[PDB]
């Protein structure tokens, strides 16, 4: 037995408590999470064709009251249904609450309820960047390994009414045709260059002409025309990605042709941005709710990189 | 021109964040050399014998140099 509305009502009745307070799931039951999901991203495609309305977020790190705060004013599951973008784990202080609510509402509503996966789903960041060692914690190293076989299953794009194209990163110079995408075989981790390396790692730069160099030492940036020229060949009308902190938790890049999404405010209590979601209606309609707070000794970067191991 | 049917809303809707401190314990920065070769050998190790991948997708499995 999942155990499935019990561990919901668990999950959810912390909403009144301090900020900060764990949820006491089994292993057991954390497992089941992980399996029963596996199976149901396995079942849908790995391009998902998602139909507003919607709710889109992005990036939540493991900010657990936030993610409670957030579902609050969208509406609890099914009220309203989401999408999520990636990077749900590390970097915050309560991973494993946030992915179990996650994985929770998946199988508890297949079909309104969408997760895709962004570069902090895959083993190599996710070791170093809190996850594996919250796992450890709280349970065991093995439990980590389960987490790792239901996030190399998640799906990596979704395409919303034709006209919305959504993925973690952003753009590759290897995604000529959605096909291309569709052809990705799960289970799979995130390589370290390629397509799917790029779909979760990419950013857009306004002083980049074509494709350039990332500052993260990963993958690429792109310009403003390589978006214009994605949105007409695929006759889309909006990229909308997560990935980079954004003061209003929304930003738009290449006159409204992209935006960012940011959903966890105050990120890791060290950035002053605001947290937003993306509210899309059946006219198409697009929305923002927005949850915001009140030398070479620079304040580091928000981003993460994939070369922290490297010799 | 190609005809566009997204729209944006001019009014965005705001409410107050949590108070709380949100601040996370950071481990990727206290490794050490030798750490880093552990972690390599052992997330090497863990893909090659246990982490399941499709057999169309072998390729993209990310290994570090140990
Ligand atoms: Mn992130
Ligand atoms: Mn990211």
């Amino acid at each position: 037995s999942l155990n499935l509305d019990s561990i919901i009502g668990r999950l959810l009745e912390v909403q009144g408590s301090r900020p900060g307070k764990n949820v006491q799931l089994t292993e057991n039951e954390i497992r089941g999470l992980c399996l029963k999901s596996r199976e149901i991203f396995l079942s849908q495609p790995i391009l998902l064709e998602l139909e507003a309305p919607l709710k889109i977020c992005g990036d939540i790190h493991g900010q657990y009251y936030d993610l409670l705060r957030l579902f609050e004013y969208g509406g609890f599951p099914p009220e309203s249904n989401y999408l999520f973008l990636g990077d749900y784990v590390d970097r915050g202080k309560q991973s494993l609450e946030t992915i179990c609510l996650l994985l929770a509402y998946k199988i508890k509503y297949p079909e309104n309820f969408f997760l895709l996966r962004g570069n902090h789903e895959c083993a190599s960041i996710n070791r170093i960047y809190g996850f594996y060692d919250e796992c450890k914690r709280r349970y065991n190293i093995k439990l980590w390994k389960t987490f790792t076989d239901c996030f190399n299953c998640l799906p990596i794009a979704a395409i919303v009414d034709e006209k919305i194209f959504c993925c973690h990163g952003g753009l590759s110079p290897d995604l000529q045709s959605m096909e291309q995408i569709r052809r990705i075989m799960r289970p799979t981790d995130v390589p370290d260059q390629g397509l799917l390396c790029d779909l979760l790692w990419s950013d857009p730069d306004k002083d980049v002409q074509g494709w350039g160099e990332n500052d993260r030492g990963v993958s690429f940036t792109f310009g403003a025309e390589v978006v214009a020229k994605f949105l007409h060949k695929h006759d889309l009308d909006l990229i909308c990605r997560a990935h980079q902190v954004v003061e209003d938790g929304y930003e738009f890049f290449a006159k409204r042709q992209l935006v960012t999404l940011f959903s966890a405010p105050n990120y890791c209590g060290e950035f002053d941005n605001a947290g937003a979601m993306m509210s899309v209606d059946e006219t198409l309609m697009c929305s923002f709710q927005i949850l915001k707070p009140a030398g070479s000794g620079q304040q580091g970067k928000s981003s993460s990189t994939g070369n922290l191991l490297d010799k | 021109s190609r005809k566009i049917l997204i729209r944006f809303s001019d009014y965005v809707e705001v409410a107050d964040a949590q108070d709380y401190d949100r601040r996370a314990d950071k481990p990727w920065t206290r490794l050490t050399a030798a750490d880093k070769a552990a972690i390599r050998k052992e997330l090497n190790e863990f893909k090659s014998t246990e982490m399941e991948v499709h057999e169309l997708s072998r390729h993209l499995t990310r290994f570090h140099r140990p």
